[PDB]
RNA sequence: GACAUUGUGAAGAGUCAGACUCU
RNA sequence: ACCGGGGGCAUUCGUAUCAUUACGCGAGAGGUGAAAUUCGUGGACCGUAGUGAGACGCCCAACAGCGAAAGCAUUUGCCAAGAAUGUCUUCAUUAAUCAAGAACGAAAGUCAGAGGUUCGAAGGCGAUUAGAUACCGCCCUAGUUCUGACCGUAAACGAUGCCAUCUCGCGAUUCGGAGGGUGCCCUGCCGAGGAGCAUCCGGAAACGAAAGUCUUUCGGUUCCGGGGGUAGUAUGGUUGCAAAG
């Protein structure tokens, strides 16, 4: 639950990355 | 079950026989006919009259535990065979 | 050659209706269309004439079947209770 | 560091072990890994045994007993002190205490 | 004092048992269109044959379901029997092979009983093996000796000859004694029997079997 | 009109020299050249029609008489059917399990088809087009297409009028409600999306 | 008030007692089980909940069966063992075997003493989730 | 809801003194 | 009289949970470290006997078995498949590993249709706390179950690729065989597994009968690593309904 947590982020990131880009 | 197949492949490889209504009504009625086999769906009519035939040939009737497509495959043809009569068995035991 | 890509039998509705509703109605527009192997005479020659209705062109059977299959899993399934209740 | 060889578990020659919820906690724990006991104790007490005796109702009546097979998962068996943590050595120790 | 409506009445077991005294229920007075017969028919009683025939086998348990009401007397019938808990767990050992079975066997008078059998695998005299576990075919052949047994002990007679039976557990012996030919069984017991289907009350039959 | 294909079935008169043809909707598996076997001696076949107390529990059957001699009411849409949950031989009824959900109790004399209707799975194709429901509501009767109320102005609908497309009276309205208030959800229990199992 | 005693027959009530972690119930009924002469609970006899489970309101609430088993007449009792079973924990409370000795102290006769705790032969899920109580 | 259409029998309770009332 | 929780389809049974019916009881029940939310005289909880739904197959159950792995456990019927063992049966190099390519692949998740018992993300309350968007308790929605499709990821672990061969001792264990004695026992019995403790050598060590037979390196073959982050991120490509791979 330390890098998991990280994983999680990233995804919420690139989910907005997507979001913005589109 | 299995064994009839095996025993059928057999009489097709080297005995002697007519696929079809037609030449089975020929064979029984000429009295050559050694064994009658019977595809499971065929129409009911045509059954009565292949098992009034037999009875007045004298013949045995084998029910095949298949359609006419799988009939059909175990004589080892592209078609489908309703009916057949083996008049040879050749090198079989399928009379017995 | 290879026409279509994906849409298949329902490239007929062009860039109508919404891609998700075309491919719900391509699986049972297939279905209707096929030809199916008829029990009777054994040969793939059972077409949907109507909803419901299924003819057999070679020994001219008409059977009471699916809206856009010739049998339902649910028929089937009754089929079997009953033949295994008359079994046992 | 590897602790133990078996890797805590009594898993061999097996993929999947289907798992057990521990008495105390409720927690999931695999079967083999889970702390089994069997404890098979007098349905009376030792202190009560003369009372029920003294006060049955039949000449000779067998008293019954109460068989309980108890599964523990790891932290609630040391919590409750069903095991205990051993030296380095002493662990490899397969053989069950006296009792 | 809400005990003063209550009426007690002795509980009669049939016929099979020797003591045919069970004990004493109650039930409110017959008060306007509630009948303290028609309460009390339908009502299920759980004894033990230690306090119905005195036997060694406490264990097993009986359910008597009341059926007729004559004065003061709830005549009653067999309704199940089942083992006790305490001995089915002492029953249950680690390193032996658990056989269980049951089957639905139909009696001369009406009934279905099903019939629960359980059986576990015995150390032979010298072994020192300690497990005692056999092949699953093996298993599953014992289980079916042991439906076969069953269906041949019960098939041909009627519910007293059964409950007769069942009093001693002859099945249960019977049953060790046959079906050991494949893997040597020990502590077999009826562990229950359960009435599936019944024909109807037949008064006559209860006032015989009182 | 009808989703379930029908089955012109032709029945021997006993008491005169004549030929009787019944129109029932066929049981799905139903074929032409098959025979069809009605009364209390008629054995479990699809298609077949019994009286209901015969089969065991369990058994699909359609076309269910809800009262002894009504020829047939329950269960005949396409792909429905009703299934016979129990039995009683002291009263002679059964409690039957109907295609809403509903438990029904009837007389064990009732006539039933063993199956289901056939014509099963017919709503599950879109209708992808608007003249395709114009051409299926052309057979049944005149109900599209369906304008809404609040669409509507105040002297059509009670739901019309206003600056805005709203209701603006809640749309439960209640079961006594007079022939023209009576629009909108009437006597609903509840409301809303449901979450769980109804 | 009572049945009629052959002059030292023992008069037989079952006394479930159902002894779980929160409370304890001594409940009296006849031998169908279907009637009950009297029951009481720990909860009746103390005041705090954290003490409904206790030895000694087992044992006041067996006190007080007895008295009224003795005064209706019932002697003895067969004794029913019980735990909250299901998927919960199958070991009696703490309030068992205050009960039982309490009872065999206020003089009732002891019968047959026997665990009828519902043990299932598969469960539903129980109740934490897979990580457990973790308090 | 009441009255009339509305008839023929049982069981329980309550009123009375064989009737009424109810379920 | 093969062996096996290997797979699939039907089917039988089991208590338990919940709901509910009938009867009795009489004021608490539930739950906690303590409480409260909550349920309860409309008579709950508790008893005895039923009824209905869905889920799950306790105990037996193991350093036991099967499967390529993921995984697999109530009875019975049917279908196809398979290991080891036995073989003075047959073919005769047909083999090992494998870019690209393909099947399967826990749980969660997505789509559609049935089911909705239990538990239960999210949500809402009662607690605890300085706060408590948590741990604890109560009520629960998606989900958890089945059918038909998607995704293709797990500490998918033995953190050890596969094939062949050599190097030690002991006694146990599953299956089959051989020889004796009476299902069990015996044969320092033979193979095939799955392990354990006496262990050459190896290793930074922990430890490993392989992680040994390697500076005395070299049996065949596939994949992968090159100080730590940035980062499995940006961009491009591709698959996917989406999540994402």
């Amino acid at each position: 639950m330390r890098e998991k947590w990280r994983k999680k982020r990233m995804r919420r990131l690139k989910r907005k990355r997507r979001a913005a880009k589109k | 079950a299995e064994n009839i197949n095996s025993r059928l492949s057999m009489v097709m490889k080297t005995g002697q026989y007519v696929l079809g209504y037609k030449q089975t009504l020929k064979s029984l009625l000429n009295g050559k006919a050694k064994l009658v086999i019977i595809a499971n769906n065929t129409p009911p009519l045509r059954k009565s009259e292949i098992e009034y035939y037999a009875m007045l040939a004298k013949t045995g009737v084998h029910h095949y535990n298949g359609n006419n497509i799988e009939l059909g495959t175990a004589c080892g043809r592209l078609f489908r065979v309703c009916t057949l009569a083996v008049t040879d068995a050749g090198d079989s035991d399928i009379i017995l | 050659a290879k026409r279509t890509k994906k849409v298949g039998i329902v490239g007929k509705y062009g860039t109508r209706y919404g891609a998700s509703l075309r491919k719900m109605a391509k699986k049972l527009e297939v279905a209707q269309h096929s030809r199916y192997t008829c029990s009777f005479c054994g040969k793939e020659a059972m077409k949907r004439k109507a909803t419901g209705i299924w003819n057999c062109a070679k020994c001219h059977k008409v059977v009471a079947g699916g809206a856009y299959v010739y049998g339902t899993v649910t028929a089937a399934t009754v089929r079997s209770t009953i033949r295994r209740l008359r079994d046992l | 560091t590897f602790k133990r060889r078996n890797h805590g578990r009594n898993k061999k020659n097996r993929g999947h072990v289907a798992f057990i919820r521990c008495t105390n906690c409720g927690r999931c724990c695999p079967k083999d890994k889970a702390i089994k006991k069997f404890v098979v104790r007098n349905i009376v007490e030792a202190a009560a045994v003369r009372d029920i005796g003294d006060a049955s109702a039949y000449t000779q009546y067998a008293l019954p007993k109460l068989y309980h097979k108890l599964h523990y998962c790891i932290a609630c068996a040391i919590h409750s002190k069903v095991v205990r943590n051993r030296s380095r050595e002493a662990r490899r120790d397969r053989n069950p205490p006296p009792r | 004092d809400p005990f003063s409506r209550k009426e007690w009445y002795d509980i009669k077991a049939p016929n099979m048992f020797n003591t045919r005294q069970v004990g004493k229920t109650l039930i409110n007075r017959t008060q306007g269109t509630k009948i303290a017969s028609e309460g009390l028919k339908g009502r299920v009683f759980e004894v033990s044959l230690g306090d119905l025939n005195n036997s060694e086998a406490d264990f097993r348990k009986f359910k008597l379901i009341a059926e007729d009401v004559q004065g003061k007397n709830v005549l009653t019938n067999f309704h199940a029997m089942s083992m006790t808990h305490d001995k089915l767990c002492s029953i249950v050992k680690k390193w032996h092979t658990l056989i269980e079975a049951n089957t639905a066997v139909k009696t001369t008078d009406g009934y279905t009983l099903r019939v629960f059998v359980i059986a576990f695998t015995k150390k032979s005299v010298n072994q020192v093996k300690k497990t005692s576990y056999t092949k699953t075919s093996k298993i599953r052949k014992i289980r079916s000796e042991m439906i076969g047994c069953i269906e041949k002990e019960v098939t041909g007679c009627d519910l007293k000859e059964v409950v007769s039976k069942l009093i001693p557990d002859s099945i249960g012996k019977d049953i060790e004694k046959t079906c050991s030919k494949l893997y040597p069984l020990q502590e077999v017991y009826i562990r229950k029997v359960k009435i599936i289907k019944r024909p109807k009350v037949d008064l006559g039959r209860l006032h015989d079997l009182h | 009109g009808r989703g379930a294909p029908l089955a012109i079935i032709a029945f021997r008169d006993p008491y005169k020299y004549k030929t009787v043809k019944t129109t029932v909707v066929a049981a799905e598996g139903m074929h032409t050249g098959q025979f069809i076997h009605c009364g209390a001696k008629a054995q479990i076949q699809i298609g077949n029609i019994v009286p209901v107390g015969t089969l065991p529990e369990g058994t699909t059957i359609c076309n269910v008489e809800n009262k002894s001699g009504d020829r047939g009411v329950i269960a005949r849409a396409s792909g429905n059917y009703a299934t016979v949950i129990a039995h009683n031989p002291d009263t002679k009824k059964t409690r039957i399990r109907l295609p809403s959900g509903a438990k029904k109790v009837v007389q064990s004399v009732n006539r039933a088809m063993i199956g289901l209707v056939a014509g099963g799975g017919r709503t599950d194709k879109p209708l992808l087009k608007a003249g395709r429901s114009y051409h299926k509501y052309k057979a049944k009767r005149n109900s599209w297409p369906r304008v809404r109320g609040v669409a509507m102005n105040p002297v059509e609908h009670p739901h019309g009028g206003g600056n805005h497309q709203h209701i603006g009276h809640p749309s439960t309205v209640r079961r006594d409600a007079s022939a023209g208030k009576k629009v909108g959800l009437i006597a609903a229990r509840r409301t809303g999306r449901i979450r769980g199992g109804k | 008030l009572g049945p009629q005693a052959k002059e030292g027959e023992l008069i037989f009530g079952v006394a479930h007692i159902f002894a779980s972690f929160n409370d304890t119930f001594v409940h009296i009924t006849d031998i169908s089980g279907r009637e009950t002469i009297v029951r009481v609970t720990g909860g009746m006899k103390v005041k705090a909940d954290r003490d409904e489970s206790s030895p000694y309101a087992a044992m006041l609430a067996a006190q007080d069966v007895a008295d009224r088993c003795k005064q209706l007449g019932i002697n003895a009792l067969h004794i029913k063992l019980r735990a909250t079973g299901g998927t919960r924990t199958k070991t009696p409370g703490p309030g068992a075997q205050s009960a039982l000795r309490a009872l065999a102290r206020a003089g009732m006769k002891i019968g047959r003493i026997e665990d009828v705790t519902p043990i299932p032969s598969d469960c539903t899920r129980r109740k934490g989730g897979r990580r457990g109580r973790r308090l």
